[PDB]
């Protein structure tokens, strides 16, 4: 029997890809699968496209029932001490929109093939998920987690050196994302228009709540921000601050965020370039 | 190819150093790179042992409860497994009982298991006394080892200590 081989279309999306993969092999008679022409970075692209167009449909309809006068995620409640310092290069920022912890959660990033760690929010996420594995939250993430495995059995089976090897993981990986789409889509499709907000990444932060904050957690926004086209009040805020600025600057000259792996460097640079534009 | 073929499982606590004490074992190199492992990671090491030739198939694990059933699959099959902790945090040593209830409930019931309390370089910031989990670790006929995957501390000897004890069980 000839094993099928897997190939990343002209510009089609992932659930499509899969739906062709998963139809290939689905055909009789196969038994095993040629992984050599798939170019992992470019799934994880394709992958991580489609989580943002997820997340980013999250947000607009606000499937997570923010009510307009909180500025914390819905995470909180299962997050304290609250520690203010950096946990393997995050801070604990309360005021993380919850789309942007979804993707933070499941990005697969093209050049390592893991996660960037978002590591204070691991736990609550977790928690989160135990008292509400029905929830919205809950499928998102089983949504996303099923198209990381995707790419993690075809990563597997990518190689070579084992035993046998062998498929039917692959099989069923595929058919698992599928199902958890169907899910997705209808949770979707149920449509109060879009609510916008004075910053990208959380939600709006007071000048008393912003000065109450450790270094750490100020860095890690300002880091956050950067990922954005545009400069935001947010992270203008904090540079325009004189006070905000010296805690921020003593958190960049740390050792907190070494291991990170956002170009680093370079968004150091962004920052000091932007802070001397706006004293 | 070899005399025995042994599948290792590094599993334990999210950030505790798993995947950190397999590059260190495999490779001997030491990284601070933010990187989540997803799913699941292995690397090969065949190593020469009281004359016999033994391939080690080690994975390496997610942490995290989404990757717990992608995972799962792995502890069937496995010849020894090595639960890890955070000696800084006091809630992967405590989440080590609950570690151990995975392995009961998808591990053989033969494996051999050894506990690994890592990061004990930070030797300021250490929250678990080796007392209270070598106490632990005795109570259960379990091997108990303190490691600094930073420093080169004990890493070698975790895994060939577990390699000569499922030898052992021939
Ligand atoms: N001081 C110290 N830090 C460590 C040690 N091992 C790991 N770390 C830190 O914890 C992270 C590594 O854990 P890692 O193995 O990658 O995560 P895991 O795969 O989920 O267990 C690194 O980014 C380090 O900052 C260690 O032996 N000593
Ligand atoms: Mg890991």
């Amino acid at each position: 029997a000839t094993p099928p081989l897997l190939q990343m279309e002209q510009e089609q999306p992932f659930p499509e890809l899969i739906r062709t993969w998963a139809g290939l092999l689905g055909q009789i008679g196969v038994e095993s699968v040629r992984t050599e022409e798939v170019n992992f970075g470019q799934l994880a692209k394709c992958f991580n496209d489609y989580l943002n167009t997820v997340a980013e449909h999250c947000e607009q309809q606000n499937i997570w029932q923010h009510k307009r006068e909180e500025n914390h995620n819905f995470f909180t409640a299962f997050k304290p001490d609250a520690s203010k310092a950096a946990l393997h290069g995050h801070a604990y920022i309360a005021h993380y929109k919850e789309s942007v912890i979804l993707r933070h959660l499941s990005i697969v990033d093209p050049k390592t093939l893991g996660m960037l760690r978002f590591a204070p929010y691991e736990a609550p996420s977790t928690d989160y998920c135990r008292h509400f594995p029905d929830s919205p939250w809950a499928k998102m993430q089983r949504l996303a987690t099923a198209g990381q495995n995707i790419i993690l059995q075809l990563r597997l089976i990518q190689n070579g050196q084992m035993l046998e090897d062998d498929l039917p993981v692959l099989q069923k990986a595929l058919d698992d994302f599928m199902q958890y789409k169907t899910e997705v889509d209808a949770l979707l499709a149920h449509d109060t228009p879009v609510s916008t907000h004075d910053s990208s990444f959380f939600y709006d932060i007071d000048e008393q709540t912003l000065n109450a904050m450790s270094g750490d957690q100020l860095a890690t926004i300002c880091f956050e921000e950067l990922n954005a086209p545009h400069p935001s009040r947010l992270i203008m805020r904090i540079l325009k601050s004189d006070s905000l600025w010296q805690e921020v600057d003593d958190s960049l000259n740390g050792d907190a965020f070494m291991g990170r792996q956002d170009d680093i460097c370079e968004k150091r640079n962004k920052i000091c370039q932007w802070r001397q534009l706006v004293q | 190819e070899y005399d025995y073929l042994f599948k290792l499982l590094l599993i334990g606590d999210s950030g505790v150093g798993k995947s950190c004490l397999l590059l260190r074992f495999a490779d001997d190199t030491y990284t601070e790179s933010y990187i989540s492992t997803i799913g699941v990671d292995f690397k090969i090491r065949t190593i020469e042992l009281d004359g016999k030739t033994i391939k080690l198939q080690i994975w390496d694990t997610a942490g995290q409860e989404r990757f717990r059933t992608i995972t799962s699959s792995y502890y069937r099959g496995a010849h020894g497994i090595i639960v890890v902790y955070d000696v800084t945090d006091q809630e992967s040593f405590n989440n080590v009982k609950q570690w151990l209830q995975e392995i009961d409930r998808y591990a053989s019931e033969n494996v051999n298991k050894l506990l690994v309390g890592n990061k004990c370089d930070l030797t300021t910031k250490k929250v678990v006394d080796y007392t209270t989990a070598k106490e632990f670790a005795d109570s259960l006929g379990i091997p108990f080892l303190e490691t600094s995957a930073k420093n080169a501390t004990n890493v070698e000897q975790s895994f060939m200590t577990m390699a000569a004890e499922i030898k052992k069980r021939m």
